[PDB]
């Protein structure tokens, strides 16, 4: 099949920015280049046919451009309406295919995140598992470093992260990291502790406890 | 006005069958190529397959993941196109939109998607978790609520008196195939001992519905 690379997966925009962004087919598709516009909850809904075509009803700040393989979408002046998923796809030749998409945020001024541990509770450790959470708290922009440690050794592969959707109000992201542990490994040690990076924190912020303890 | 209704989404074993139907408004409906497309987080969006109009023998076409597994057909007299899907796998998981194809060209108009769940994982309302305020200005809590399936669950805090700070993540699966999150709010920590802070967790596909009250240990 063709495949349509678009960058960035993410771009930042500051309201009244003209912006631009890529897609990149692995082989020529001539003209037949059509963009669609996702918003969060919705539907595609198609913007520009064929490259450079603007659909009926669609906003004059959307324009498209490229022939060939490489192609671009641009908003001259993006409006809050336009934050949203951007995705190409290619008719020229069977199957039809989309690119993986790229998504439009709001660009705002660096806030450093604010940041909790929380031990497993005792009622969670009766049921034999443990869960350490780790909470990143309205921050800016989405990039952050998490690292667990446990009596000094550097965690792999027990956590995962999970990050909101962009707040409406304040433009930031919070963040969980949550380690999970069996009960028995859990009260093996003493020390957990999660360390974060952020552009934010001028030194990188750890925040821990011994297991046990208040 | 173009109208695309899609129905019969659900969650369903490995294995299994299901049938998805679209209805359609607003244009001459046997003049055009319908398809379905599909979306997922880990491959995006994928078409998968698509039928012609009669008057060109209405010609199916199907991606080849799907190919000899599902089939696609349309009854003109009804306006529906319909996805036939067998031997479903978990990665057939998805969003499906029924979408129109403008004779080889774009997707001019897509449906609201009806979400297929390919899952092994038995229903299975969720365990809730204090995340109690440390004892150490701003302070955080709230609940974990784990091993629930399938989505959704909703939390609210205080009944929904308290929504000002509250975040409440994505739920998270995992390798159990049992889904987890936690929800969190910011309170002033002069607050903590004039102020309940219960969280009301609602698992409809169970009928669990859990109050949980966070204080600090």
């Amino acid at each position: 099949d063709i495949l349509l690379t678009q960058s960035p997966a993410i771009l930042s925009v500051s309201p009244g920015e003209r912006v631009s962004f890529s897609c990149r087919a692995s082989q020529f598709v001539g003209s037949s280049i059509h963009w669609y516009q996702q918003r969060t909850n919705g539907s595609p809904r198609l913007l520009i046919k064929y490259a450079s075509e603007s659909m009926s009803g669609i906003p004059s700040r959307f324009s498209g451009s490229g022939s060939g393989t490489d192609f671009t979408l641009s908003i001259n002046t993006v409006e809050s309406e336009d934050i949203a998923d951007y995705y190409c796809q290619q008719s020229h030749s069977w199957p039809f295919t989309f690119g993986s998409g790229t998504n439009l945020e709001v660009k705002r001024t660096v806030a450093a995140p604010s940041v909790f541990i929380f031990p497993p509770s005792d009622e969670q450790l009766k049921s034999g598992t443990a869960s350490v959470v780790c909470l990143l708290n309205n921050f800016y922009p989405r990039e952050a470093k998490v690292q667990w440690k446990v009596d000094n050794a550097l965690q792999s592969g027990n956590s995962q992260e999970s990050v909101t959707e962009q707040d409406s109000k304040d433009s930031t992201y919070s963040l969980s990291s949550t380690l999970t542990l069996s009960k028995a490994d859990y009260e093996k040690h003493k020390v957990y502790a999660c360390e974060v990076t952020h552009q934010g924190l001028s030194s990188p912020v750890t925040k821990s406890f011994n297991r046990g303890e208040c | 006005e173009v109208k695309l209704e899609e129905s019969g989404g659900g969650l369903v074993q490995p294995g299994g069958s299901m049938k998805l139907s679209c209805v359609a408004s607003g244009f001459i409906f046997s003049n055009h190529w319908m398809n379905w497309v599909r979306q997922s987080p880990e491959k995006g969006l994928e078409w998968v397959a698509e039928i012609r109009s009669k008057s060109i023998n209405s010609a199916t076409h199907y991606a080849e993941s799907v190919k000899g597994r599902f089939t696609i057909s349309r009854d003109d007299s009804k306006s529906a196109v319909y996805l036939q899907m067998t031997d479903l796998r978990t990665e057939d998981t998805g969003v499906y939109y029924c979408s129109r194809n403008y004779y080889g060209s774009t997707y001019d108009y897509w449906g609201q998607g009806t979400t297929l769940t390919v899952s092994s994982a038995s229903t299975k309302g969720p365990s809730v978790f204090p995340l109690a305020p440390s004892s150490k200005g701003t302070a955080a809590l709230g609940c974990l609520v784990k091993d629930y399936f399938p989505e959704p669950v909703t939390v609210s805090w205080n009944s929904g008196a308290l929504t000002s700070g509250v975040h409440t993540f994505p739920a998270v699966l995992q390798s159990s195939g049992l889904y987890s999150l936690s929800s969190v709010v910011t309170v002033p920590s002069s607050s903590l001992g004039t102020q309940t802070y219960i969280c009301n967790v609602n698992h409809k596909p169970s009928n669990t519905k859990v109050d949980k009250k966070v204080e600090p240990k």
